[PDB]
């Protein structure tokens, strides 16, 4: 006469192996993965405006290298340096290059617009071997090597106002000849002096004559530095010797854009999130490609798993 | 688990319930059967899903940052942003670490508890005409069909009916 | 809540409870009344209140520190300050949205937990002078005035006096 | 014959919503709140020493412009910057502005303590018509401007030792004339020179000649630089020629001073937790009104509003 | 506890038990006894080892840092030295805080469960022939010697064996 | 007739207070630590390779004062400086002295090689009475002082390839005279300089005339620079006055080396964690030691004790 009513839960053949407060290792029946740990091996030309910097560096295009001139005016959401990029223009250095690099990658862009500068009583747009556009000597596109003219350098003296609403990136630099001779040679002066300055900042170099190792057979080099100017504020150069004078400015603005260092092949699909080692998917919490990342991303964690458990416990039946 | 249910007083479960979480499997005079709870293994299901959601639908957008891989060697500077991205990593890698240990503990007792509403939820239907054999089971002392034992699994069963035939043959 | 009380074998709510969080609600031969069981309220409150304090009244103070926003662009260095800033900021805002979820869930059940513990209390009160209706309410198989119903909430019930009258009718 | 007892739970009419560990809404009877999201609007003057800079920077009421002179010697808990401040004095330029702003910031005094130093063979307290102080040039009050004397300049070489208990900041700086002719008039050698040092230190500076921007008619600029000398240690002063001389020190101490950058009017209450925003309430774990602050502050967090149910789960009735 | 088992309906503990966590305390025909469930004792210990396990044996390496300790005023640099390390030392402060406290707060419930498990378990072996007195004792309805108890502890009694002689006691 | 059967649970004598999340203070049956708080006091020898610097710094070890040659080309997996240590040869000051510090502790090794001199036309190995190497005046063992020769300071240039597989660590330095009289007296040249290039970086230096304070009787000082030649890149120095030039250079590696300001006795034991306060024990999770540590240790935490809950409830009775 009795009847039989049994509750019962249910159960899976190959369960899944969970940590949990009280175990590093149970098993329920079911679970997610929560670290992101692979890549496509290449990078969305999508959504993010891609560039390849393919031979030239940012900084390389900024100045105006020669096989760089492909980069004028160019914008990018993403810039992108690749291990192969070479230098072919004359040897020079910029004190904190870093950050150099880290404000224009930030400002996305390499709008240049020329300025009237007046160079009264020196000789212009000279050149080097070290930098040949073409087979002809030349120099960085945005630069404008200033020499004697009529056995003379005067004492160098311009202003150029910024009336425009928004700021202005000059970089300009200054050269440091291998020996006296040549110092006196291209600037008469026995020891020459940059002075670029604001109503709010002032830099002012001191060349410095040596003998330096050879670099497409320059031993000298060009320092390199760079004054932002506020709307409203002027710049005033003032030099008599060893000035690489500006040409104009550089546009600057505030948005996502950013740098990065990869080999990565660049492709046409679409990825928010980006890493070095190429695109990866944000859908997962963590992910365990790269720290390096730009766009939407997953928290690079050091764990290479974490299973995170959708299913009650699993207790086979034997 | 918490409520000692699952992995519990109820021995195991059923590889051949494939059409829900929780269920039923009787034995009365028509044979033996086997219906699955619907009301539960949703119930656990939607619970289940919304904490996932959760924890998948969010991720940060960051842009230009510093930078993490060095050429060269500098000092100072760049000891301190090194200690700063990997101070970052293992913070997040604790929370990492540490939210699927605690998600997954209350995931499993939520099923566990889940399971017992429903035996529960049975006991309190049975009244007086049933008794919990410790299995897990319920031990009918009526006769139940499978027009009976259905009208139980959701909830229409009527006590009633059939108390004075179990009061019977349980205290005799 | 894991104990299915609240929200669960428990329809409703009652908005007509005033003086607690949990009370009685009795129908005998002198009708129907009302009453909140001060042990059981007091005991969540006090549970939430240790909770919510160590939540609250705990600050610390940070005077000099590290510029937040700034008028020029810098580079490398300012790169950093923000990162780190930014980074602290994405922590925290993750230990204070997981804190609430993580407290939260604990504070519904705890509320549910309380509940079934004042039910459980009653029915070994009872012992077999009722039955668990399943609903939230028990059947007092005997006369029980207003007095034996309060003997009930202040648990000086005397099950012994009834057992007969109600074994009776509970099993007749 | 029987009764009929029954357990239940209170509801109310509206209850609160808050997340959970699966549910991002659910309602709950109560909830609390855990980020302070408004401010009053202004900065309460006392549980800590505020200092108003007014028309002054931290910078400038250090060196003393004219118009923050009222500032001589002000201590502070915390100083607050105005952002309409301005500077009326000879055009400077602080490298590592910053780092000098943090310093003096966290200080918290400048109590100037004036020595005698020995300055022979040259004209002291020189003074410009761009730091007027009353109807005649003046200079920075903290600062000594040496100039030629008869004709000359001597090697200026002085000494001043810390006989004291306490660190000594000393605030010195070098001028840069804005011509040859500027630099031999005012002291006589085609080239200046400042070496300021101690046993633990040097740092020695050359001017540099020429024009900048006017900036209240100047074309040169003073830069200047900073020296911390130590119980035991002495000063060394060594220039022929550009040296903008020390009138002494301010005593350096430890404590929880700071600076902030508002424009919150301040007012007469008690408030231990400060931000540009204005003083916020100290009794919740997360804020939202700014990530800066001063004083027993809230942790800073994104979002702006969290829920801690401080109350069962609402289940209406009926 | 959210079971309400432990500083619940069992009155208090028993410092007289010195060999176990869980276990029984009877009063036959022969007198008083008291004996410590193993079974349910290993359970808690065991899983509040491996919990502490999880705590205990994790410690991760680093060595060439950042200076944390400066014999002179320098400024924005250090200041972000400070700044980076303190922001470090109160997440990390936090951490610990918050997982003692979740930790402790489940180590507490987790032994309120496992304590219910065996009351559970118990309750049900005896059937119909004892009685939940409400303090955590059975009130057994028949003659139960020394050889009767041990049965029940070690889980063979056989209910059927007494169901008669106990309902009897019961309902009479 | 009948028989009662009771269920209970343990309890102790005195149990341990814990703090939960609905208690700041509850008793348990037992718990047990997690924030190690004590130290022997002693720095264990190893499995860390320990170097106690005794009374010399990392820095003038590598430079080589005298009562530091006996370290020369130590190793080490933690260098451990003294708060008496102290330096007693030639003055020397150090721009950027943490990154030096820094970049040597961290490659773990003083590993010196000396290379091929080519100083043609100067007198070397200068040396000092402030640098005193037995009766003699000496001078940092790595570094070479040039001055004159037959009345006149050649036009210094010399060459350094590196040709091997590792970067080389070079630290040359310049010297600044107390007077002119000293300059010309010692490098003919009225103005000195300095210029160490490679293809990759170039630093000139120049020297700067004036009086400091004595330091074991010397007036003049020594800045002190650094380089690191890369793998199939060259060395040049390029002087005509003031050079304190490089007798090889430093090999660097790349580890776990490190350094550490204590005074804790260097006992023989085993500690895996090391603090300035001497080794700990790692077996707990935090520790309120020290925040600085060296090895595999715990997490700093603000907190003097922390106690994990590892029995139930513990209930007295009456
Ligand atoms: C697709 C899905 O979500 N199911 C998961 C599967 O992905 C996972 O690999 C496994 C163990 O981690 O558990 C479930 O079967
Ligand atoms: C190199 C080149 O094509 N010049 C253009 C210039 O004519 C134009 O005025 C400017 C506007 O931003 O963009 C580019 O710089
Ligand atoms: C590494 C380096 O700069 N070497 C150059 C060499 O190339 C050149 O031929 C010579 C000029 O006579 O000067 C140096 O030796
Ligand atoms: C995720 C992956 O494929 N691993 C590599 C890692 O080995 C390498 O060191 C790094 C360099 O950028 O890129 C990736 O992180
Ligand atoms: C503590 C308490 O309230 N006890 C009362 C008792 O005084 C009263 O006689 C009985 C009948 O109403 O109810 C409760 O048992
Ligand atoms: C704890 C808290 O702040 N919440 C409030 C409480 O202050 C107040 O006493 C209560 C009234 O019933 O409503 C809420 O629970
Ligand atoms: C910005 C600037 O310095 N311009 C000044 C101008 O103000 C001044 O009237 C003139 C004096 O002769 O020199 C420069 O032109
Ligand atoms: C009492 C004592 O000697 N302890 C000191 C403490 O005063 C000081 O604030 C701290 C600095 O970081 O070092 C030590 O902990
Ligand atoms: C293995 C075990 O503990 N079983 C014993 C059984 O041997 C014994 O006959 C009975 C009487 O005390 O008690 C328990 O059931
Ligand atoms: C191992 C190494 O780098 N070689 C040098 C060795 O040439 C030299 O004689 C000694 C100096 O005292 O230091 C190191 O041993
Ligand atoms: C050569 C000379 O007259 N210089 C002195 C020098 O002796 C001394 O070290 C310093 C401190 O008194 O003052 C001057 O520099
Ligand atoms: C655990 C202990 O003894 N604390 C000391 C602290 O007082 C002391 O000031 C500091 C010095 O750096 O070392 C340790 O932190
Ligand atoms: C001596 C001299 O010529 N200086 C002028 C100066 O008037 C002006 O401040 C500046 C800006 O135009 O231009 C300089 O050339
Ligand atoms: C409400 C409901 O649908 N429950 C069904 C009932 O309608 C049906 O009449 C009976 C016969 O099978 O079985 C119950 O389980
Ligand atoms: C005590 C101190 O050093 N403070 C000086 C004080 O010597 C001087 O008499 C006073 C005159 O206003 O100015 C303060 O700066
Ligand atoms: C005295 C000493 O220890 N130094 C010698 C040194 O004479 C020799 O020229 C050098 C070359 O590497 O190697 C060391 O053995
Ligand atoms: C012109 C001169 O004499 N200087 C040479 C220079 O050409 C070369 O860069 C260097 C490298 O060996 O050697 C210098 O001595
Ligand atoms: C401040 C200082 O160093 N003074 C010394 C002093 O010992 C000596 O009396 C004097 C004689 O020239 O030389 C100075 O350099
Ligand atoms: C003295 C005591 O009873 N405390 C014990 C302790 O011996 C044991 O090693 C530790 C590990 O969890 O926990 C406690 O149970
Ligand atoms: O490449 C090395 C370099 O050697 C030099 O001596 C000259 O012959 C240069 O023309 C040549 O480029
Ligand atoms: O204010 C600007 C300034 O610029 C010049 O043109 C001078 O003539 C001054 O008279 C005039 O005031
Ligand atoms: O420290 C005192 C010091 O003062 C001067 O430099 C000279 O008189 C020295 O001979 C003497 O040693």
């Amino acid at each position: 006469s009795t009847a039989t009513l049994c509750l019962g839960h249910h159960a899976v053949p190959n369960g899944t192996i969970v940590k949990t407060i009280t175990d590093d290792q149970i098993e329920v029946t079911n679970a997610t993965e929560l670290v992101q740990s692979s890549s496509t091996g290449k990078i969305c030309n999508n959504p993010h405006r891609i560039l390849d910097g393919r031979a030239c560096t940012l900084i390389d295009a900024l100045l105006g290298d020669p096989h760089c001139d492909v980069f004028q005016n160019e914008t990018w959401d993403l810039f992108v340096e690749r291990s192969n990029a070479f230098s072919n223009c004359y040897p020079y250095d910029i004190p904190d290059y870093a950050s150099l690099r880290s404000l224009v990658a930030s400002s996305g862009t390499l709008e240049f617009i020329t300025e009237g500068f007046t160079w009264t009583g020196v000789t212009q747009n000279g050149g080097s071997s070290a930098c040949k556009r073409g087979p002809a000597n030349g120099f960085f596109s945005r630069l404008n090597w200033l020499t004697k003219s009529e056995s003379a350098y005067p004492v160098l003296n311009v202003t150029m106002p910024n009336n425009d609403n928004f700021d202005k990136l000059y970089i300009w630099g200054v050269h440091h000849p291998s020996t006296n001779q040549e110092q006196t040679n291209l600037y008469v002066q026995a020891s020459g002096r940059v002075t670029v300055s604001t109503r709010r900042s002032q830099q002012t170099i001191i060349p410095n004559i040596g003998s330096r190792p050879w670099v497409r057979g320059q031993p000298g080099r060009i320092s390199i530095y760079w004054t932002i100017v506020k709307p409203g504020d002027v710049l005033v150069i003032n030099s008599n010797g060893n000035l690489i004078a500006p040409r104009g400015y550089f546009k600057m603005r505030t948005g996502k854009s950013s740098i990065m260092r990869s080999d990565a092949p660049i492709d046409t699909c679409i990825s928010e999130c980006i890493t070095p080692n190429g695109s990866i998917p944000n859908d997962k919490p963590f992910q365990n490609v790269n720290k390096i990342t730009y766009g939407a991303c997953p928290k690079y964690v050091k764990q290479n798993t974490l299973k995170l458990a959708t299913g009650m416990r699993n207790v086979p039946e034997k | 688990g918490l409520f000692g249910a699952i992995a519990g007083f109820i021995e195991n479960g059923w590889e051949g319930m494939i059409d829900g979480w929780y269920g039923f499997r009787h034995q009365n005079s028509e044979g033996t059967g086997q219906a699955a709870d619907l009301k539960s293994t949703q119930a656990a299901i939607d619970q289940i899903n919304r904490k996932l959601n959760r924890v998948i639908e969010k991720t940060n957008e960051k842009f230009h940052q510093i930078e993490k891989e060095f050429s060269e060697v500098e000092g100072r500077i760049q000891d301190l942003e090194k200690y700063v991205e990997d101070t970052k990593i293992d913070l997040w890698s604790y929370n990492a670490e540490l939210l699927v240990a605690l998600e997954n503990q209350h995931t499993i007792d939520l099923a566990d508890s889940e399971m017992n509403k429903l035996f529960e939820k049975t006991r309190r239907q049975l009244r007086e005409n049933a008794e919990d054999m410790g299995n897990g089971c319920f031990k009918i002392y009526h006769k139940c069909d499978n027009a009976c034992i259905e009208s139980i699994r959701n909830g229409t069963y009527d006590h009633d009916i059939y108390r004075d035939e179990a009061l019977n043959n349980r205290f005799q």
